[PDB]
């Protein structure tokens, strides 16, 4: 992350309008449909064997919301993503063994989720800022 | 590997997009150039600034080749033979650039297609674009 | 996408390896377990310690399926249908694990095949294994 | 990198026998055959349009040797790979724009090169140490 002042405000301007729970449900729900092996990590949630069951599952909505709230939190400490994300890094790396490639797929689902819900606001420039941030969050999660 | 369901989702979405495809692809190119500036390197010889006519013109060539891929889902290596030449022998394009472009394409479709861009439509298109990528980076 | 040259390199190398393939694959599995310990997770139910009989036995099943892939290079999705089921529907194996295994396989062949493991043989085998991977992670 | 004492000596024991120039020619030569798009980065070397031309090219031998000597150097500063590799990081990232994925492919070619030249010494344990180190070198190169 650099993140210039113009980038940070492209990000915050949009974030002020975002519905954390809808985007997070959309993002996590697409990760599991599109990249099916990620289901393995969430079998405690129940049936994930179809798009319809994924999009309807209450634990997916609720977990997607939780994931987005912590992304949201990261956005208020743009200067220290590693410090902010260090406990989640440990959890994901050491307890759960999630290959880092998957962090980047979720960051990408989150970009798609914001383009799908904010058609008019998600301009090439606004997307550019969000790619760095999602890339930063992925790198900070992969740090341990 | 596309299933039979994936193929129908790809054909159905491509036919609905219809005459807009070249528009959507130019916007994909503009998104790739702006979110991954490193990809501009390959396009030093044209005007890559946002609404340029070089971009519309190139958007159209790319749309057309993707239309051809949609018409030959069961044997892409043969339909895309010539494009493999260009991308893997002549330009030697790093495959990381195809991930960038694919993602910018899905981003654009998610924005324009609204409710028709379902999680299943999305999954099928992603496998389609990865499959076109594997061929274009080929030999 | 394998060329016609790639296919001949794959068939020729596989036939030369012959009756050793199961040996080479067990050694591949042992190399994967030791260099990428995270992959042991999928094999918690067997003894994965270095020279175990569970490993030889599993090495053989994997060798056999790769032999079948070598016999059907022109339509892998159909020959490997059942293995796709197992790897993508039932186990939900992260594709990163296939990169690990492929690399441990080439490492083993580079060690045992000596001079027959040329840069061209190497390139063709790598495309072969990536192609088997894409199918096994499929749907 | 952790790198335990047993890992470091698995690495040094073997390295003491290694021919820097042969391994480096083998490693870089295979990168260009196996992953053909990497040729784009070395067109100043001449014809790279076949395995035979790659394996015969004097600039490939000589550059492969140079790359391995700096890997060799990195091996004597195992505790500070980033500091050691910081100028090369800048060169590769900022001047040459080499996607980081390619650093990892070269690290893997280098592992294959050592298995091909030292059949008997390159045991599963010795390979395990070398994967971490090559992974460390890749990560240190990708740092800028
Ligand atoms: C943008 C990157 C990510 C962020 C910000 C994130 C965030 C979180 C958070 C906040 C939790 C809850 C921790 C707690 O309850 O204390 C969590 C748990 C979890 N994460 Fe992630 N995560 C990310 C990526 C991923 C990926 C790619 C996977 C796997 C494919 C994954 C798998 C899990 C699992 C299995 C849990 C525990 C759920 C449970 O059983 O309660 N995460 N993550
Ligand atoms: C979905 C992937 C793609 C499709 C379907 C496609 C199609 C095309 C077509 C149809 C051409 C014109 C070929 C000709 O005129 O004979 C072309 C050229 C080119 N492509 Fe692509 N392409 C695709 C992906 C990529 C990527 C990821 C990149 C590079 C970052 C790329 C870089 C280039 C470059 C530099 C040219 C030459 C353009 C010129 O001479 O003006 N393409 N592609
Ligand atoms: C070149 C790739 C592979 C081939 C050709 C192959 C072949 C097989 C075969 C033939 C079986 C037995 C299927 C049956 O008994 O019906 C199997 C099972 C299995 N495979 Fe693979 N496989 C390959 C790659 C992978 C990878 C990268 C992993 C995991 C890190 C993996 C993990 C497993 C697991 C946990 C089982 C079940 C074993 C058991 O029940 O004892 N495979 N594979
Ligand atoms: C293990 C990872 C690598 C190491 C340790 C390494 C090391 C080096 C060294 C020592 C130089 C010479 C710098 C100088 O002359 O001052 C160099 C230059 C260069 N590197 Fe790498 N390199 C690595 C990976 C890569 C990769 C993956 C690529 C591209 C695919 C690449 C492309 C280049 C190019 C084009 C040059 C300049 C050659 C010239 O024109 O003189 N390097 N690298």
């Amino acid at each position: 992350v650099h993140l210039t002042a113009a980038e940070k405000s492209a990000i915050l301007d949009l974030w002020g309008k975002v519905n954390v729970g809808e985007i997070g449900a959309e993002a996590l729900g697409r990760l599991l449909v599109v990249y099916p092996w990620t289901q393995r990590f969430f079998e405690k949630f129940g049936d994930l064997s179809s798009a319809s069951a994924i999009m309807s599952n209450a634990h997916v909505k609720s977990h997607g919301a939780k994931v987005l709230a912590s992304f949201s939190e990261g956005l208020k400490h743009l200067q220290d993503l590693k410090g902010t994300f260090a406990k989640l890094s440990e959890l994901h790396c050491d307890k759960l063994h999630v290959d880092p490639e998957n962090f980047r797929l979720l960051g990408n689902m989150l970009t798609i989720a914001i383009a799908h819900h904010h058609p008019s606001e998600f301009t090439p420039c606004t997307q550019a800022a969000f790619q760095k941030v999602t890339a930063g969050v992925a790198n900070a999660l992969a740090h341990k | 590997v596309l299933s039979a369901a994936d193929k129908n989702n790809v054909k159905t979405t491509w036919d609905k997009i219809g005459g807009h495809a070249a528009e959507y692809v130019a916007e994909g190119l503009t998104r790739m150039f702006t979110s991954f500036p490193t990809t501009k390197t390959y396009f030093h010889h044209i005007d890559v600034s946002p609404g340029s006519g070089d971009i519309k013109a190139h958007g159209k060539k790319v749309a057309d080749a993707l239309t051809t891929a949609v018409g030959h889902l069961d044997d892409l290596p043969t339909a895309l033979s010539t494009l493999s030449d260009v991308h893997a022998h002549k330009l030697r394009v790093d495959p990381v650039n195809f991930k960038f472009l694919n993602h910018c394409l899905l981003v654009t479709l998610a924005a324009h297609l609204g409710a028709d861009f379902t999680p299943s439509i999305h999954a099928s298109l992603d496998k389609f674009f990865a499959s076109v990528s594997t061929v274009l980076t080929s030999k």
